[PDB]
């Protein structure tokens, strides 16, 4: 259940300001070989960030 | 007694060796630094949770 929001267009290997179904951040985004399971949708390091 | 000593202070040389290359608790001390600081950092940083 999401808001009346228009996604854009996704950039890699570039430092962008993200949001990802409401999670926001700032960092640059690029492919990854981290195989998560079907049922998970979000990763986290140590001290609890994305 | 020369001979007789740099006999004796050779051998022990080689006995230093066959101490740290299997004693691993030898530089307990220095390890331990190593420990304390690591763990000092991975609690601060646990701490933002």
């Amino acid at each position: 259940v999401c808001g009346p929001k228009k996604s854009t267009n996704l950039v890699k290997n570039k430092c962008v300001n993200f949001n990802f179904n409401g999670l926001t951040g700032t960092g640059v985004l690029t492919e990854s070989n981290k195989k998560f399971l079907p049922f998970q949708q979000f990763g986290r390091d140590i001290a609890d960030t994305t | 007694n020369q001979k007789l000593i740099a006999n004796q202070f050779n051998s022990a040389i080689g006995k230093i060796q066959d101490s740290l290359s299997s004693t691993a608790s030898a530089l307990g001390k220095l390890q331990d630094v190593v420990n304390q600081n690591a763990q000092a950092l991975n609690t601060l940083v646990k701490q933002l949770s």
